[PDB]
């Protein structure tokens, strides 16, 4: 249904500054607010947002309130200043999936059909992209409850924009691993990539924590993919993999050989262009 | 009402010209190229809604 | 008095609101207000920008709706946190920056409340990375212009550092308004969470890139690269000839083998080595 | 005038489903809400009146607004049907009053119970001493029918006006479908 | 049950393990490929079939031991092959 | 550090772009152009322009004020665009023209025969005609 | 190729001054700029 989401740096900071402006509460407050934007060509977009006044008590943590008058007036001001901009869903600050974040979506689903939530990060650290979005799916199914509803994570990324990149690259001024050559991919995905595979190997190990000791439901819907992985582990080295592999390596290194074969001659020509700049300058000038 | 009709010209005298031009071709989605009824040819953009 | 060292601290967010609101409705001079704490006589640190919707068709800074900034003012007072009105802005769109005669009047309406309201121009076209063209100004009194008295009584070597743009200097620049050297406030809280999140691939370097057409493309450069090497077997042959400054002017109609040649060696290099290494880590990582 | 904000907690439970008092319970307690919100409105223009419930799904049917047209529009064919859950009625009455425009207001709540309650008195004395720790005066007015000599409510109001609270009351329900205006003519006269 | 080393059975082995004749096991496995529980090719002249995909079944807390162990030394092959990347690719980018 | 400056310079090629036409250069990277305003100028140029993209008679881009080279352009003409080929054929068959056996075959030789069969003119080398004139009484 | 690089860079010499634009013509640019700015 929904392919993926588009998140901007403007909404990205536009949550964090609100976490700063309610950061004086000290004890506990989650930044929940209203997520604005479009979705076009089956691609979710997030352009604007604001935050709603919200409080919560730990005793009886099934009670939430959104001042929907404040939702009406300010979004009326936002449709007014920008008729193109509209609602796209909501968000909460999302450390660890708080429990009112099952009906916050069912509370305000009367505005957006796919009333999407976004989990953000307040203390930014990972080896990946700490931006999360779920989606609401419900099920009269299998065996958990006759009324069952659990969010499912749609893939999430930071959408860029030509307007905002002036501010992005303007406000970086720190470091930027450009000069995309033979080593950009080496570090963005060959150094960072295998350590990308590290945590994905680690998460199935975190599920493996229930061999006899973990939570009481066992598998049901985990083990078809698990059997599928070790079923679909790739082909071993006995056939033409090493052959045709040696064939195609044995063809790629031809092109490498030609490129290195030119490059030396080019730089040699350049040195001759220097010795003309030396020998007929030493006698001329002195 | 006499102050309101003369209040219509209190702000109504503020529209600016919109020089009569002509579309030569279109380079990219926002890069356009035109020439008016005046002289030379220009490279121009539009509004994002139009 | 002032010392012309006025050092405006703004934000990290207000720049983004100014570029977005200045960019979406860009051919009209869009405007709005500035919402930050007024610190001491010299500096001002304005943390937030909220925009105002326009009035009608027309490039103007027409009017404020104190209904709208009244309810807007108490809106965040009863949701977020209270702040303070200080300044205001508009948008000379693709101009640079100055105070027009229209801009100076609505400025003059805003200095009457507090004497240190702020005139702010954004120019969201001529700005790329290191360019923003902001330069917040404020009115100087034309009374003292009749006095012939030089204002602002420089006591710090902080004012006369930037040199003024001439398109502003055409305008009231040195007779009706002054510039302020500014900067921004950023922290590690923001830097990492935008640096680690903008251009990040996922598993792309761990792919093969069209394994029947990587090598096919590897011919699809070599084939014309041969004849480009025949131009390279051509252009050296008119040396020990007319001086190479003539070989600098003379080669602006027809292509060189020299630069075009070293281009494709880089291209065929980086195209091959990445697929070659990426093809071989998977043989160990996968079984 | 004086700083408060009225948050009426209507009873949309499945035991609020007869035509016993005059017209209907819905119009009876509805117009009761209308005249007491005209009382709170004309006594102080700052007070806004919204309605929350204490049902299985404690919906904000109307947002806390000084307008009553949303209240009158939603209360028509409102279907006040559902399983009563009073144990979340305290928190759903309270956390809205912390969501409000001013914590400087007097936290005043009227509560309508017209159904048999299945709460624990230990749970509402935990929530009652919680409201002692939150300094909240709630005046509970009983409607409909109930377990007569309202059970767990005298201990809740007693454990509400305790520790120098001493200002709250418990209007208990008469089990006669009379005209309900004189049933609430005492809270509109004195507190 | 057969590992991913071979998983190549023969029609004599079906004729033993299912005691059904030579001229009906092919009609059995064409029906099996039509249904789609198993995915493998059929050779007629070498009397062997190259079965590749099996329908996934369920399992107790004992198969997770073997899947855990085949996972465990598969971690350190990623550690080991990555270690040359960190060591040799150290000076390309610090 | 340098790559900060490298892409930085291209702000001048923003959007308020006026059009000239390249004429020649005095030297490397400083030139003379012919504006669409009618006057000609001695201008400077952006360094990233491939200079070997220049001069059929090059449609170039000028800064509106500082009046220097900005960008090289794909060609443009505002005449009959290109005879749009869909609703543009004047649906006239060769058979519609009766009695022009010599001249229809002769112009076929002159126009589209060297267009296709170019290497006979090249190979024998009989100098295929540049332009062709046709006249006579009207109708 | 590396040796055709390492043997190459001895030439780089007599690179005396990277003069930006000028001084007196900059004074004329701010002078005529001051004329157009007053104008
Ligand atoms: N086979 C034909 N040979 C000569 N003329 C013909 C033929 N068929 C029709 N005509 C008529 O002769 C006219 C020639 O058309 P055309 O417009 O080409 O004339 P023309 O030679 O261009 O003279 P003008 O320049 O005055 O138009 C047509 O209008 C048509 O009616
Ligand atoms: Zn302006």
């Amino acid at each position: 249904a929904v392919q993926k989401v588009v998140v901007h740096p403007l909404v990205l900071l536009s949550v964090v500054d609100h976490f700063n402006r309610i950061g004086k509460v000290g004890n506990q407050k989650r930044v929940v607010g209203v997520l604005l934007g479009s979705w076009q060509k089956k691609v979710l977009d997030v352009s604007n947002s604001f935050a709603v006044p919200f409080d919560e008590d730990d005793k009886d943590d099934s009670v939430w309130f959104l001042d929907h008058d404040y939702l009406e007036n300010m979004y009326g001001m936002f449709k007014k200043v920008n008729a193109r901009e509209r609602i796209v869903g909501w968000y909460h600050t999302g450390p660890k999936l708080h429990k009112n974040d099952i009906a916050i979506n069912e509370l305000m689903k009367r505005y957006c059909p796919n009333s999407v939530l976004v989990i953000i990060d307040v203390k930014p650290k990972d080896l990946g992209l700490p931006t999360e979005a779920y989606i609401s799916v419900e099920e009269v199914h299998d065996d958990g409850t006759p009324t069952s509803k659990t969010f499912e994570h749609v893939t999430s990324e930071i959408g860029a924009e030509e307007a905002e990149e002036v501010g992005v690259e303007h406000l970086l001024r720190d470091i930027k691993d450009t000069t995309v050559g033979t080593l950009s991919q080496r570090i963005t995905n060959q150094v960072h990539g295998l350590k990308g595979l590290n945590s994905k190997l680690l998460d199935i190990r975190s599920y493996l924590e229930k061999v006899a000791t973990g939570k009481l439901p066992i598998n049901h819907q985990i083990i078809y993919q698990l059997q599928d992985v070790f079923n679909l582990l790739p082909d071993v080295s006995l056939q033409e993999f090493v052959k045709a592999f040696y064939l195609k390596t044995n063809d790629q290194m031809v092109v490498v050989y030609l490129a290195s074969l030119i490059r030396s001659v080019v730089a040699l020509h350049n040195l001759i262009n220097n010795k003309i700049a030396n020998r007929d300058a030493e006698k001329k000038e002195g | 009402k006499q102050y309101e009709k003369s209040e219509n010209d209190l702000k109504a005298l503020q529209s600016v010209g919109q020089i009569v031009g002509e579309v030569l071709k279109q380079l990219t989605e926002e890069k356009f190229i035109v020439k008016a009824t005046n002289g030379p040819r220009y490279v121009v953009g539009c509004r994002r809604q139009l | 008095a002032v010392d012309t060292a006025e050092q405006v601290y703004i934000s990290s967010l207000a720049l983004l609101k100014m570029l977005k609101h200045g960019r979406a409705g860009v051919p009209m001079e869009v405007m709005g207000l500035m919402l930050g704490e007024f610190v001491d006589d010299y500096t001002v640190r304005v943390i937030d920008v909220f925009a105002m919707p326009q009035s009608g068709t027309g490039v103007s800074v027409e009017a404020v709706d104190p209904v709208f900034q009244a309810k807007m003012l108490d809106m965040l007072k009863q949701t977020g946190r209270p702040e303070m009105v200080v300044g205001w802005y508009h948008s000379h769109p693709g101009f640079g920056c100055w105070l027009s005669g229209v801009d100076i009047n609505t400025q003059q309406s805003f200095e009457a409340l507090s004497e240190r309201a702020v005139a702010v121009v954004v120019d969201p076209i001529q700005s790329v990375k290191g360019k923003v063209v902001i330069d917040a100004f404020r009115l100087i009194n034309a009374n003292m212009m009749v006095l012939g008295h030089e204002p602002r009584q420089t006591t710090s070597n902080l004012g006369h550092l930037n040199k003024p743009s001439i398109q502003a200097l055409i305008h009231g620049l040195n007779r009706h308004y002054y510039s302020i050297t500014i900067n921004y406030r950023k922290n590690e809280l923001e830097q990492k969470m935008l640096l680690n999140l903008h251009k990040k691939s996922w598993m792309e370097g761990l792919t093969l890139q069209d394994y029947s057409e990587h090598c096919k493309h590897n011919e699809s450069v070599v084939k014309e690269m041969l004849e480009l090497a025949k131009n390279y077997n051509k252009a050296v042959e008119e040396e020990d000839k007319m001086t190479p400054e003539q070989l600098a002017i003379k080669n602006v109609g027809k292509q060189d083998p020299k630069r075009h040649l070293e281009e494709h060696v880089d291209v065929l290099m980086t195209s091959n080595i990445v697929q070659c290494l990426a093809a071989m880590l998977d043989t160990v990582v996968f079984k | 005038m004086v700083l408060e904000s009225t948050m009426v907690c209507v009873d949309n439970s499945e035991y609020m489903r007869n035509g016993d008092f005059l017209p209907t319970r819905l119009q009876a307690q509805q117009d009761a809400v209308n005249i007491v919100c005209h009382s709170k409105t004309r006594s102080n223009p700052e007070n806004n009146v919204g309605l929350i419930t204490l049902a299985n799904d404690c919906e904000v049917l109307t947002t806390l607004t000084p307008d009553t047209g949303r209240i009158l529009s939603k209360l028509h064919t409102v279907q006040p049907k559902g399983k009563i859950t009073f144990c979340t009625g305290i928190r759903v009455a309270h956390l809205a009053l912390k969501h409000r425009q001013g914590k400087n207001h007097k936290m005043r709540i009227i509560a309508f119970v017209g159904s048999p309650v299945e709460d624990n008195e230990k749970d509402l004395v935990k929530l009652a001493k919680r409201l002692k720790k939150e300094k909240v005066n709630v005046d509970i007015i009983n409607f409909g029918e109930e377990e007569v000599n309202t059970e767990k409510l005298t201990a809740f109001v007693n454990t509400l006006n305790g520790k120098d609270g001493t200002g709250s009351h418990l209007v208990t329900v008469p089990p006669g479908p009379s005209l309900a205006d004189a049933l609430i003519s005492s809270p509109i006269l004195a507190g | 049950t057969r590992p991913a080393n071979h998983r190549q059975l023969t029609f004599e082995e079906i004729a033993k393990s299912a005691k059904i004749t030579v001229n009906e096991v092919e009609l059995l496995v064409m029906k099996a490929l039509s249904v789609g529980l198993v995915k493998g090719s059929i050779d007629e002249v070498d009397k062997r079939v190259h079965m590749t995909w099996v329908q996934p079944r369920v399992l107790d807390l004992q198969q997770i031991k073997g899947m855990k162990d085949r996972l465990e030394f598969w971690c350190t092959d990623v550690k080991s092959m990555e270690m040359l990347v960190e060591h040799q690719a150290h000076d390309i980018l610090t | 550090e340098f790559l900060h400056a490298q892409e930085e310079v291209k702000r001048i090629q923003s959007i308020p772009l006026v059009i000239g036409q390249f004429l020649e250069a005095v030297d490397q990277n400083t030139a003379i152009v012919g504006s669409t305003t009618g006057s000609n100028y001695y201008v400077r140029i952006l360094s990233t322009i491939d200079r070997e993209l220049l001069k059929p008679n090059a449609s170039v881009a000028l800064h509106k004020h500082s009046n220097a080279l900005v960008d090289v352009l794909p060609p443009e003409a505002d005449s009959s665009i290109m005879m749009l080929t869909s609703d543009q054929k004047p649906d006239v068959m060769y058979a519609d023209i009766g009695g022009m056996d010599i001249q229809k075959q002769e112009v076929r030789e002159a126009v589209e025969l060297p267009l296709t069969h170019f290497e006979l003119y090249k190979q024998i080398g009989i100098d295929p005609p540049r332009g062709v004139l046709m006249y006579g009484p009207p109708g | 190729h590396n040796m055709s690089v390492k043997a190459m860079r001895f030439p780089p010499k007599s690179y005396n001054k990277d003069l930006e634009s000028a001084e007196e013509r900059r004074e004329r640019e701010q002078q005529d700029l001051e004329f157009a700015k007053e104008m």
